């Protein structure tokens, strides 16, 4: 008699063609990446209670040079910037990881004169350059192409005219756009075609 | 207004990338890889079709599919194909 | 949930087609040169100036000792201990069932291309 | 990463509270809580708050999204701690939302109040825009929030708010509430809040209600009565209002379908074009009788102004990541109309994209959800203002730590 | 061609004029994009790790919410099926009685 | 409802069971397809695809090429004893042939 006893399809295919004792625990842990010794609490197994935190490696502080008072006074001095005016920039640099689209917005415009993004960037960069220059001799790569502010002030600007163009220059420009082809076709398809026809009729 | 045409390229690269992690496959070679799949699909389905019709049956089944794979693929080719499919049907009806 | 490897089904050895004889030699040779290889895990210049140095007189090429009188000893290659066994396919040696398992899973047939 | 910690989102209209890592807040309750100067006694759960009471204040502690009544704010947090969370504050770190325009004095006062009154182990004060960005899975984007009190566009770039890019407008849920008041008055509707009705009978469309008033009602004060009526009005806003898919057209709005509605006393009627005219004031305030003036910016214009005040280099990101929040954004066709007008007025040089969240919890409580996700990361467990930061640096630590 | 093309081409010459005018007015294109960017990027950075990890965890949160809503809905559907089976129970008893009549 | 699981996944295949069964449902290959036919057919289809992709890639490596060309297919399907049989009456475009030079046509 047919043994079967299993699933119909599988059966036909086969025959027709013959204690955990690992207690988790609510646990205190200190993050070695912190300097304040703050104790937090965590949901860890029993077998790892006491190991160091695995998220302290995700702490790569952005590097920013730290000029000293003497050093600043000698070389970083700038007639248009005061020390109170310059230390603030680097503090914002560090607290915002050396990003200058968010350093600007939080600039202290009450004690401080209004600066664009480009001037702040150039200022911090000349400061970094001269900080490394105090070293210089210790192979301090005096080849730094510090951010161009002039060309770049422009380059910011000559995007802005093209940013807010309600029609014409956004719309009507299509015309001139097509003209780029026409101006690049019909002139040579004109003066050159004429000269070729003059030679062709000269030989003719 | 699109005219999209289907092909097997997405699953022949899953299987190839898995059975040759470092080896790629050219577009022209994937065309052959697609035509091969469609050809064998046609062959096995046609033989299962005939199998069902010979026994006066209106339905092509996986049992007929296995017998068509026994008829189509040569000895080893068959054995491996039959084993692979047979084990894929018991991994599917066990609700995994 | 599922056994979660039938999707990749890497080896599926119904068509295994063992690698043998000269292929073993290739592997042996490869391993030798790898043990002779360098930092990356000029050699062409070395081979070139060595092929300039070919001659029958006493020189680099003719300074090779040769085969040893004391016969080759077996070692396991997974843990390096003396090995009573040989792998039937590739000929590499091992000393336990466990070691054969690891070898079959990582070094048998997989690095012969 | 995820520790027993409390997430608070204190909106102008409702407060949300819960634990880290939940999909939704543990509790949500009205911010405009009830009070009687008995010290004073407070009511927050809607069951005690909707009782017609021998005396009433309906105090509403926040002004323009910022704390002004610290006593009622403290009472709210006390009641939240021991009515819904029911846990000792000294055990759980606290992550709390704030308006992007909140002043430093408020931040410091909240810090010292949290550490002295609630003895908490750690603190983190974060702005609604950044929380909403985290909730929507982006580090950069324009956060538009159309809340009860004001509609605000706040650019977040690389996780930080751009103060120079903040744009705010009073066109908001309270303005819609005022418009509903005016429309009901012009329709001569007998708006009756739910607490007053003992029983009622059915009446025909447009006919006055047939109802009995409760006999035990005390002499309630004007503020609480206004609050209750405004609750009915905001239910009407959910029930009836709909933004015109395009610029309001009286002819089209006359062709649009009606929506039937009933007020608590039983008065019931169909609403037509008017239910589309009210929300139009959010998008073009020029045609808003009684609120004439070109200084007002509508939702779409709030957005475009906010992005336009930023650097042109980050405008592509902001327009490509418009994240829309706030309860008013739940109005039918609100997001479609916003997308249409922004597609018309965004410069062709840049992609426009609105993030596609639609659920009530999403649209409103994005800030709380942002707290929930943010409090659940290892990289965030080093950003806390600990009790030691406060004991050493004092109340000012919140200025030196997270923006 | 035709000598009449003098007019057409003259119109094209006017197109050049407007071109020139517009090029004096504002220009056709935002030429010379980012010629000079000396700022070196960070190694990877703490804030970027936070952004990356929240990129992952937001998708995880969305998947979990979607999954649990679907799970709840299919538990509702499964219990609906169980209840209508707890009425097919009565039907099965009635059908067994009819089978008893037939027996 | 429940998170939808596909049919290639439950079985554990790469080739589309949905698409395979689909060509079958509206392919008139039969009249009422069951619930195992597409699974078996796709499994074996993709098995042969793997079987060949193997030999093709191996010959490719023999040629010191990382991309399988149709040559890596002619050479393979003619190099394997049973693939050649299965694909005996099949020409592979741009594959070539194998350098089988008759012994009697050689230098003597
Ligand atoms: N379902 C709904 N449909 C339409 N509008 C609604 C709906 N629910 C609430 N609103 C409107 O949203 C307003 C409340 O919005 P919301 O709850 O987002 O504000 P909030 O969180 O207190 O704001 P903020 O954080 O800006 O202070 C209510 O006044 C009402 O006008």
């Amino acid at each position: 008699k047919r043994p079967e006893g299993m699933h119909r399809e599988v059966y036909a295919l086969l025959y027709s063609d013959k204690k955990k004792v690992r207690p988790w625990k609510w646990m205190p842990f200190t993050n070695p990446a912190r300097k304040d010794g703050a104790m937090f609490f965590h949901w860890r197994r029993a077998a790892e209670e006491g190991k160091d935190y695995p998220f302290a490696r995700f702490n790569k502080t952005v590097q920013v040079p730290v000029y000293s008072e003497q050093e600043y006074q000698l070389y970083l001095h700038d007639d248009a910037w005061t020390k109170a005016e310059t230390d603030h920039l680097f503090d914002l640099s560090r607290r915002f990881d050396l990003r200058f689209v968010v350093i600007h917005d939080r600039y202290d415009h009450q004690q401080f004169k209004k600066r664009s993004v480009e001037d702040l960037k150039e200022r911090y960069y000349h400061i970094c350059a001269k900080l490394a220059n105090v070293r210089a001799v210790p192979g301090t790569d005096l080849k730094i192409p510090v951010f161009d502010a002039g060309h770049e002030r422009r380059r910011k600007e000559q995007l802005e005219r093209l940013y807010n163009r309600t029609p014409e220059q956004v719309a009507e420009e299509e015309y001139l756009l097509q003209e780029l082809r026409k101006i690049e076709a019909r002139k040579k398809e004109r003066e050159k075609r004429s000269q070729d026809l003059q030679k062709l009729i000269t030989a003719a | 207004k699109r005219s999209r045409k289907e092909s097997y390229s997405v699953y022949v690269y899953k299987v190839l990338k898995q059975v040759h992690p470092d080896t790629g496959i050219s577009s022209k070679a994937m065309g052959i890889m697609n035509s091969f799949v469609n050809d064998i699909f046609e062959r096995i389905a046609g033989e299962a079709s005939r199998l069902a019709h010979y026994n006066k049956r209106s339905t092509i089944t996986s049992r007929e599919i296995q017998t068509a794979v026994r008829l189509l693929l040569p000895g080893e080719l068959a054995k491996h194909a039959v084993s692979e499919g047979t084990k894929a049907v018991t991994k599917y009806t066990s609700s995994k | 949930m599922v056994e979660k490897k039938t999707s990749v089904r890497s080896q599926d050895p119904g068509q295994r087609r063992v690698l043998d004889r000269a292929a073993r030699q290739r592997r042996i040779n490869r391993q030798l040169e790898a043990l002779e290889n360098d930092n990356f895990q000029n050699f062409q210049a070395l081979l070139e100036e060595q092929n300039l140095s070919v001659a029958e007189g006493p020189n680099y090429l003719t300074a090779c000792a040769g085969p040893p009188s004391r016969p080759q000893r077996p070692f396991c290659a997974v843990c390096g201990f003396p090995s009573p066994y040989t792998c039937v396919s590739c000929g590499a040696r091992y000393c336990t069932v466990r070691c054969l398992g690891t070898h079959q899973e990582t070094r048998c047939l997989k690095w012969t291309v | 990463d995820e520790v027993g910690a409390l997430v608070f989102d204190i909106g102008s209209y409702t407060v949300r509270a819960g634990y880290a890592g939940e999909d939704c807040p543990k509790v949500d309750f009205p911010t405009a809580i009830g009070m009687v100067v008995e010290g004073p006694t407070y009511y927050i759960d809607t069951n005690a708050l909707r009782v017609p009471r021998e005396n009433m204040e309906a105090i509403s502690p926040l002004k323009n999204g910022m704390v002004e009544d610290w006593d009622s704010f403290q009472a709210i947090l006390d009641h939240t701690y021991k009515m819904h969370v029911k846990s000792e504050a000294s055990l759980h770190p606290v992550l709390m939302s704030e308006a992007p325009w909140n002043t430093r004095a408020k931040r410091e006062k909240l810090t010292e109040l949290m550490f002295e009154h609630y003895n908490i182990p750690a603190f983190f004060l974060c702005k609604t825009a950044v929380l909403t960005a985290f909730a929507n899975g982006r580090s950069t984007g324009l956060i538009l929030d159309s809340g009860a009190t004001h509609t605000t566009a706040i650019p977040v770039h690389d996780g930080y708010v751009l103060q120079q890019g903040i744009v705010k407008s009073p066109l908001a849920g309270d303005f819609i509430t005022m418009q509903c008041r005016e429309l009901f008055q012009e329709m001569n509707i007998e708006l009756v809040p739910p607490y007053m009705i003992a029983s009622k009978e059915a009446v025909r469309e447009g006919s006055p209600a047939n109802w009995k008033r409760k006999e035990k009602l005390p002499q309630v004060t004007r503020s609480w009565h206004n609050y209750m009526c405004n609750c009915v009005i905001q239910d009407f806003q959910a029930s009836v209002l709909q933004v015109s898919d395009s610029t309001y057209d009286e002819q089209v709005a006359a062709q649009m379908p009606t929506v039937h509605y009933e007020f608590p006393n039983g008065y019931n009627c169909d609403f037509g074009a008017e239910r589309l005219k009210i929300p139009e004031g959010l998008f073009d305030p020029s045609n808003v009788k009684g609120l004439s003036g070109n200084t007002m910016l509508g939702v779409s214009h709030v957005v475009t102004t906010s992005v336009g005040m930023c650097d042109i280099d980050i405008r592509p990101g902001l327009y490509g990541s418009v994240i829309v929040a706030g309860g008013n954004t739940l109005i039918q066709s609100f997001t479609d109309r916003l997308n249409r007008e922004l597609s018309q007025k965004t410069p062709p040089s840049m992609r426009l994209k609105l993030i596609a969240n639609n659920t009530t919890v999403e649209r409103r409580f994005s800030s709380w959800i942002g707290g929930s996700i943010l409090a659940s990361l290892g990289t965030f467990q080093q950003m806390w203002i600990s009790k030691q930061e406060y004991e050493e640096g004092g109340k000012q630590c919140v200025e030196r730590k997270c923006p | 061609k035709s000598h009449a093309e003098i007019a057409e081409q003259a119109k094209h010459e006017a197109e050049i004029e407007t071109r020139i005018a517009e090029l004096r007015k504002e220009g056709f294109w935002s030429l010379k994009r980012l010629p000079k960017v000396p700022e070196p990027p960070r190694p990877k950075g703490h804030w970027d790790y936070l952004c990356e990890e929240m990129q992952w965890l937001s998708a995880d949160f969305a998947q979990e919410r979607r999954w649990k809503r679907g799970v709840a809905r299919k538990v509702v559907r499964m219990v609906i099926r169980h209840h209508e089976e707890q009425r097919q129970k009565e039907e099965r008893a009635r059908r067994e009685e009819q089978a008893k009549l037939r027996r | 409802r429940a998170k939808a699981k596909s049919r290639s996944s439950r079985a554990g295949l790469q080739f589309p069971v949905g698409r395979v069964h689909r060509l079958l449902r509206k392919g008139n290959y039969a009249e009422r397809v069951g619930a195992g036919a597409p699974v078996y057919l796709a499994a074996v289809l993709e098995y042969l695809t793997a079987e060949i992709l193997e030999l093709a890639g191996n010959a490719a490596r023999d040629n010191k090429k990382t991309r399988i060309i149709p040559r890596h297919l002619q050479l393979a399907i003619r190099n394997d004893e049973e693939l050649n049989k299965l694909l005996g009456r099949v020409t592979i475009a741009q594959g070539g042939v194998l350098p089988n030079i008759q012994a009697v046509l050689l230098p003597k």
